[PDB]
Order: C-alpha cells, then structure tokens, then sequence
C-alpha cells in the first residue's frame, strides 16, 4: 500500500 | 544531572500544490536539530546544509545509481502516495460544531480539513473590531478547533450571529445569539 | 508476488532480434533488475527499473518496465549474447526480498557466409585407443545428435572464430574405441546436408 | 520555508542513543497518518480509513538500522557533540466547550521537544491518573524539534480540578499546566 | 567487487565445508544463494552490518555470519549428494527496497558418496586429416579428455609454449561416458584450426593440457592407484610434412 523514503548511508 | 544523548533524524518530505500538477520531493538528513543534507527533486542533487554535510553529500552525488533511485523516489513515493490520499485522508469531511457562549465567544468545535472561515456579524452588517480570533487549534486526532472572540455592547433590538464557512458544508452554518 | 520469465530457452540467428519477456504479479515495487549469467559464472549486473514508464540502454541491449511486466530487447544478437538472462523484482508484496525468475537461456548461431559441410578422418594417436571423426563448416541451420550406437560418443556443434581471416566454423566431434567405427556412418543419427563432403 | 497547499512525511525516521529508541511515523499535513511499534514489531493506525493498508513494520526496522549506522558516523563527525536539551512550552485546553456533566475531552500539548525522551502524565486533584489517558507519538516540525499531545477522557465537575506533570531534561523541576472549568 | 573463496569444492558426504566472501567496499548487505539445476537461484540468508536480517529455505544443517570487517561466512555441515550446487554471494549498500544487488564468482561444490570415484584425465592429441588440409587449406587438431570425475576441468590450447585462443573452441559441458550412472565418468572434447602451411611447419609444437581439480594432500589414499591430486594431464604434437 503506502511507500517510503530510504535512507542513504554514511562512509 | 543531564543525561547525554545524540539524535538522528531522516524525513522523506513530499511537497503537494494544485494537486497533482506541482511536486516536490525533500529528504531531509539531520544530526540532532542541525539538517546537514538534503536531496530537493527541484535542485537535481544532494546538497551540503552544514561543514558536516560534504562527507554525506559528495559520497551521494558520486554514484549515478544512488541519484537515479533517490531521483525515482518523487515518482514512487510522492505521486504513488498521493494517489492513496486522494482516497484517505483527501476525503475526510468532519462538519464542525457552532456554539456561542460568554465577552462573547463563538466556538467552532472538531473539524477537517483545516480550512476554517468564521465572521460576525452585526444585524446583517459585519464586525471587523473588536474580533479577537485564536489561531486555528490542532487536536492531533486529526480534528481542528477555532475560538473567535468579539467585544460587544449588549443594546436592544440587535441580533448577533457567527457565521462560519467550511468545505464540509454546501451552505455557511450560522449560530445566533440574543441579550 | 510471483515473476515469470518466457520463453524458457530462445535459439536465434546471427541478427535476428528478439525481446525476453519478465511478467510480474507482485505488489509495491520499488526495483526490477536483469542479469547476464555465463555457465559456472556469477550473474554479472545489467539494468535497474525503478518504476513503470523507464527505459534504460546499453549498447544493443534495451530494457524497459511497465505496470505488468519488463522487456529486455536485444537487437541484432551476436553468438558473444549467449547466456541466460535473469530477471529479479523487489517489492511491498515480496517484504523487498530478491525474487528471481527462471532466466531465458539464450543462444545465438553464428553466421556462414561458405558453408563446406565435410566428415574427416582425424590421424590415429599413438597413444590412445580411441578413432575421431569431426563434422565441420556446415551451416547453422543444420542441428546435430547423440549417437544411437553403443561406445559412440558425439559432442554438440562447437563455432570457433579465426579472426587472423575474419572466419568462423561450427563443428562436432565424433569417437569410439570399437573396430568397426567408420566416419562414413558416425553422423547417422543427425540430419547432415544431402551433399556433405565424404572423402576416403 | 516551502510553501504548499499538502506538506507530507513519508516517513519521520527517528534514533537516538538513550535507550537506544527508535521511532518510524507517516505524517500528512501535521498528523500522524500511523507509527510503527518496533518492540512489539506492528503498524498502529491513527485514522479508520487507513487501517485496511498493509504496511510491514520490517521496513520501519530495516530503515532504522541505516539510521543506527548513520548516527556512529555523525558522532565521530562532529567530534562527539551532544544534543542540546529544550525547554518545551506546555498548553492544557479542552477538546469542545466545557459543560458540566458531559463527557469532554483535556488536551496536553507539549510544543518544542527536543531531544524527543518526555514524561507526560496527568493529575486529578494531586493524585495520578492512570484510567483515560492516551498520547500521541513524537510529531515531526520544520526546525526539527517535536511536539507530543496527551489526552484524557473525563466528566467534568464544579469541584474537579486537572493539571498536565511535564518531566524534561530541560526542565528543572517537572512543569505542571493547571485546568478548572 | 564482489569475491568469493574458494572456487572449487570436492568433498564426501558427511563433512563439513565453510565458504567465504568479502563484498565490495562501502557495501553493509550481504545475501547468500543456491543455484542447483532443479530449483534455480534459491535465497538462503540474508545479513546487514554483522545482525541477521533474512531467512529463506534455508536447512538446519547451513548457518551463516557476517563479521565486524562486514565479510561472510556459509558454514555447511553434515554434506548430502544434492547439497552438490554453485553457491553464490551477493552485495548490497543498505539492503533496501532500491538497493541493487552485486553477486560474487561462486562456490562450486560437489559432494560424492566416496573419494574413490575420483578419476583424473585421459588427454589425448589427434593430428589433422589430410583431406582436410587439401580440401579447405585449414588444419583441425582435435583434442580429447576421458574418464575423468568430476567434471572440475580447465582445457587449453598451446603453440610453442605460449596459449592460444584463436580458432579453438571447447564444449561447454561435458559428455557422461554411462549416461545412465549418476557418478559417470566424463570426457570432454576441444578443437584447434590453423592454416595449412602453419600445421605443416615441423618446428611448431601444439599441446593440450587439462587442468585438473581433485584431492588435497590433507586427503586420505589407500588404493594401489596414484591419488587423484587436483594436477595436469597433457599430450603434444609437432608439425608433419
Ligand atoms: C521519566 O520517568 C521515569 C520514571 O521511572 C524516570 O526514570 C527513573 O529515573 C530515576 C532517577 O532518579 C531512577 O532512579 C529510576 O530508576 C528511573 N526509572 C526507570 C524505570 O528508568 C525518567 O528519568 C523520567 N524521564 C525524564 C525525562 O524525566
Ligand atoms: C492551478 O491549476 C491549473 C493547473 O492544473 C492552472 O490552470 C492554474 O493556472 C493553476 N494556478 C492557479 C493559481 O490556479
Ligand atoms: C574535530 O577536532 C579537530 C581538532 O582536534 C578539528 O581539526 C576538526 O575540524 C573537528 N571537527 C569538527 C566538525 O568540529
């Protein structure tokens, strides 16, 4: 149903 | 004493204007209350907020598959979910309740959306002052709440109404009071 | 929350272009991905749709999504294109799990600009036990068989390039260990082009 | 700030040291649209209409864990500073007009929280209340601080009096807003 | 990026085997897969930055790991016959929904029953025809590898001490000397064409070796036959006139 925003990751 | 603690914060920030036409997509990267990075779907790129957001931004911007996915997500999250709010939460029609009590208040109770316009008026003649208005009350249950104050002379013969305009209604809802 | 890839398995001619279906009934989707794999090889990466209506190229290679399904249109295939293509989705419905379809093994077949269909007689090792025979410069069209006689072994065609003389031939090779093992009968069991060279 | 007719989150992704907690919401023009309960592993609705969605409480876990990542590499970052500690503003007002002997609603409405770790808990008359009492999750603002909004289901009466015990760490002594009809 | 330890795996049913992979740089998921011809890519387990994240059909037997230097570990215990598959590793930056995966070169594992079975290669070299030579000017060598198990073989081609791979070309999988035994033997055919009057130069030398993978010296022997070490097994042919 509803979608989300991944996040980016860090070094 | 103060206990220690270091926060992190990622908000994937969907911008809705004239419906489906304008779009915007924000994900906003955030170390305690300091934002350091963002991507904006307006800008194209990750940008550094903050001195701590190159080591973040650059890194991002280096890959072409980690902008074609963040850049896909104003298509796959904003415009997807919006087509699931148009059925939800962009129907949601709560009428609200109109009552007058006293130097005069008039009380517009539980409501949605929040758009609210609320008058009074003087015997068919409006009252600009002296109208002491609250700002509009969220009460997290996804209902508004609006009190609108008025300084009034109690004089014979004059009938004091509140008129209030929302989408919920097809006609103004229009309370009245009497000394 | 399934993913179908069809057909199975595609034999083509050298230019004959053709487009690998991906039909796919999971919901949510956040990714399909399409994989070349070699035999014994890992699937080496080829494209990334994140949503329907993209379209992304490389070289001779072009895939595209849609609400249904993924196409991977390879256009004017060379025998170098013979692998088995992959294709994966990540989805809501599959909790972003890698899901993969069965791949479309494909195989390209050279072409023969001067075909020489020909059986020889290879020179007897001295150290094995063993007499070759071998097929060689027929055309791609003709589709070459197992042996149906006992201690026969035959290989399947087998196109090598001699790029020194910008050529290319298809060949099987044919062995025994049993006396009476003749080239003259050692394709039997194959459709050989009617006038194949038979020396003696 | 940006200007637009519909302002959502999808979604407020939170971690944080203490604890250490975690915090994954869905927001739509200020109001959480559902949470994600991390320790039970299940997604809470806030509105009917969405409860029929199938949001797996995985994906919540799954961003949080980059976020666990993303907050060590900040720390190191920033040569290890900690948040600073709010003083968060507390109003108590009532859900619809005050009458006597009909069921009404109190709200607490604690404004600029930050670091989101907040004690909210309700008093009748100097005693505790336990029955009545819900609350909101942490609500997402533009200058990245929160608000948290604690209700209690009552009767009011002539002689009943309420008051909203605030504990935080920018917070001296616990704040106590007061109500009397 | 993606690399995989070791490549090839013969063992008997019983042991047990660990396989290792190191993902690429930057990248904190790691998934593990089983490629057999009858079930196709099957996802075994899934890892994110050393904590578990996924299960699939996964046995009781195979347990995995994933260390603080983010590699993994694909522990196999208590080998069956059908455990015998290619055993894929795969990478990942976050383990996201958008995250495209990177796979490794793969395990090859093959378990047998007994080591005994083991076979190395019969190479075999066999000269061009001279009907060949006379027809198409074009001089085929053929090269032959018998009765070999199992089928964990590199064949090449060498002119004067060097390889080549021009006009050559091997079978992609081998043939089963008893087609009907499942532990047949293999063999394996290989072709090198050259020009006539190249082939018709005595001083050029042609061999083929096959690459033999077997036993390790830590491997037990008992047989009055030579161990079946992983070695090289070749036949050579100079040029006729
Ligand atoms: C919120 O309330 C809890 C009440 O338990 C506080 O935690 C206690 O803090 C005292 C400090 O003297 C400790 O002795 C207790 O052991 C703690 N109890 C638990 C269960 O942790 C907590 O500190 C309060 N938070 C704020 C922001 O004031
Ligand atoms: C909003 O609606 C349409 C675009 O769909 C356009 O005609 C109109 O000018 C836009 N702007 C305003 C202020 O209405
Ligand atoms: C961390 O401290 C070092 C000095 O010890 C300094 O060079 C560096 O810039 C500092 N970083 C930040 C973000 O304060």
């Amino acid at each position: 149903g509803p979608q989300q925003s991944f996040p980016e990751q860090e070094a | 004493d103060s206990p220690e603690d270091f926060v992190y914060q990622f908000k994937g920030m969907c911008y809705f204007t004239n419906g489906t036409e304008r779009v915007r997509l924000v994900t906003r990267y955030i170390y305690n209350r300091e934002e350091y990075a963002r991507f904006d779907s307006d800008v194209g790129v990750y940008r550094a907020v903050t001195p701590l957001g190159p080591p973040a931004a650059e890194y991002w911007n280096s890959q072409k598959e980690v902008l074609e996915r963040t850049r896909a997500e104003l298509d796959t999250v904003c415009r997807h979910n919006y087509q699931l709010e148009l059925r939800t939460t962009l129907q949601r029609r709560v009428e609200p309740t109109v009552t007058i009590s006293p130097l005069l208040v008039c009380s517009v109770t539980d409501f949605y959306p929040a758009q609210i316009k609320v008058r009074w008026f003087r015997n068919d003649q409006e009252e600009t002052t002296g109208v002491v208005s609250t700002p509009l009350i969220r009460n997290g249950d996804w209902t508004f709440q609006i009190l609108v104050m008025l300084e009034m002379t109690p004089q014979r013969g004059d009938v004091y109404t509140c008129h209030v305009e929302h989408p919920s209604l097809q006609n103004p809802i229009i309370v009245e009071w009497r000394a | 929350d399934q993913v179908t890839q069809s057909p199975e398995a595609l034999r083509l001619q050298e230019g004959e272009s053709s487009s690998l279906n991906c039909s796919y009934t999971v919901s949510g989707l956040r990714g399909l991905f399409w994989y070349r794999q070699d035999p014994g090889k890992g699937p080496e990466f080829l494209f990334t749709l994140y949503s329907a209506g993209e379209e992304k190229e490389k070289e001779r290679l072009k895939a595209t999504l849609t609400k249904k399904e993924s196409f991977l249109h390879i256009t004017a295939p060379k025998p170098e294109d013979s692998a088995t293509y992959l294709c994966a989705v990540q989805a809501s419905g599959g909790s972003y799990i890698p899901t993969f379809g069965r791949g479309t093994s494909l195989i390209v077949h050279p072409y023969i600009q001067n075909p020489d269909p020909a059986v020889y007689q290879l020179r007897d090792s001295k150290s094995s036990d063993k007499s070759v025979c071998l097929f060689t410069d027929f055309d791609s069209q003709t589709n070459v068989s197992q042996s149906k006689d006992s201690d026969v072994y035959i290989t399947d065609k087998c196109v090598l390039d001699m790029r020194s003389m910008d050529f290319k031939s298809n060949s099987a090779v044919a062995w025994s260990n049993k006396s009476d093992f003749a080239c003259a009968n050692a394709f039997n069991n194959s459709i050989i082009p009617e006038d194949t060279f038979f020396p003696s | 700030d940006i200007v637009a007719d519909h302002v959502a989150s999808y979604g407020v992704n939170l971690y944080q040291s203490y604890g250490p907690s975690g915090q994954y919401t869905h927001e739509f023009d200020g109001d959480e649209q559902f949470y994600v309960d991390l320790g039970r592993k299940e997604t809470v609705w806030s509105l009917p209409v969405l409860r029929q969605f199938r949001f797996d409480p995985q994906f919540a876990l799954t961003n949080i864990a980059v976020l666990k990542h993303n907050l060590n590499s900040l720390i190191k970052r920033s040569n290890s500073t900690a948040a600073t500690n709010e003083v968060p503003e507390v109003t108590v007002f009532s859900k619809s007009p005050v009458t006597l002997g009909q069921p009404n609603i109190l709200i607490c409405l604690v404004d600029n929280i930050f670091p989101p770790v907040v004690n909210i808990t309700w008093l009748s008359n100097g005693h505790s209340v336990t029955e009545g009492v819900s609350e909101t999750s942490f609500l997402s603002k533009s200058d990245h601080s929160f608000f948290k909004i604690s209700y209690l289901t009552l009767l009011p009466s002539a002689e009943e009096s309420y008051d909203c015990k605030v504990e935080h760490w920018g917070l001296d002594k616990p704040l106590l807003k007061h109500w009397e009809p | 990026g993606v690399t995989q330890t070791p490549k090839h795996l013969i063992t008997a049913t019983g042991q047990r085997v660990t396989l290792r992979c190191s993902p690429r740089s930057g990248d904190l998921s790691v998934y593990w897969y089983q490629q057999s011809l009858d079930q196709g890519l099957q996802f075994l387990i899934q890892y994110y930055n050393g904590e578990e994240r996924a299960k699939g059909n996964i046995l009781e037997r195979f347990s995995a790991q994933q260390f603080p230097d983010l590699h993994s570990e694909l522990n196999l215990s208590s080998l069956e016959l059908g455990d015998s598959a290619l055993y894929f590793c795969a990478s990942s930056n976050r383990g996201l929904g958008t995250d495209t995966q990177y796979f490794g070169p793969g395990t090859r594992l093959t378990v047998l029953e007994d080591l005994k079975n083991v076979f190395p290669p019969e190479v075999a070299v066999f000269e061009p025809s001279e009907a060949e030579i006379s027809h198409t000017q074009k001089a085929t060598l053929v090269c032959l590898a018998t009765g070999f198990f199992p089928d964990h073989v590199e064949l090449s081609w060498w002119v004067n001490g060097k390889e080549v791979h021009s006009g050559v070309c091997t079978d992609p999988q081998p043939l089963k000397e008893q087609p009907a035994l499942n532990d047949s033997r293999y063999a394996l055919s290989s072709r090198l064409r050259v020009s006539a009057t190249f082939w018709q130069n005595p001083r050029n030398h042609f061999r083929c070796q096959v690459q033999f993978y077997g036993l390790s010296e830590n491997d037990e022997w008992t047989q009055d036959r030579a161990k079946p070490v992983t070695q090289i097994v070749s036949a050579e042919a100079w040029g006729r006139a």
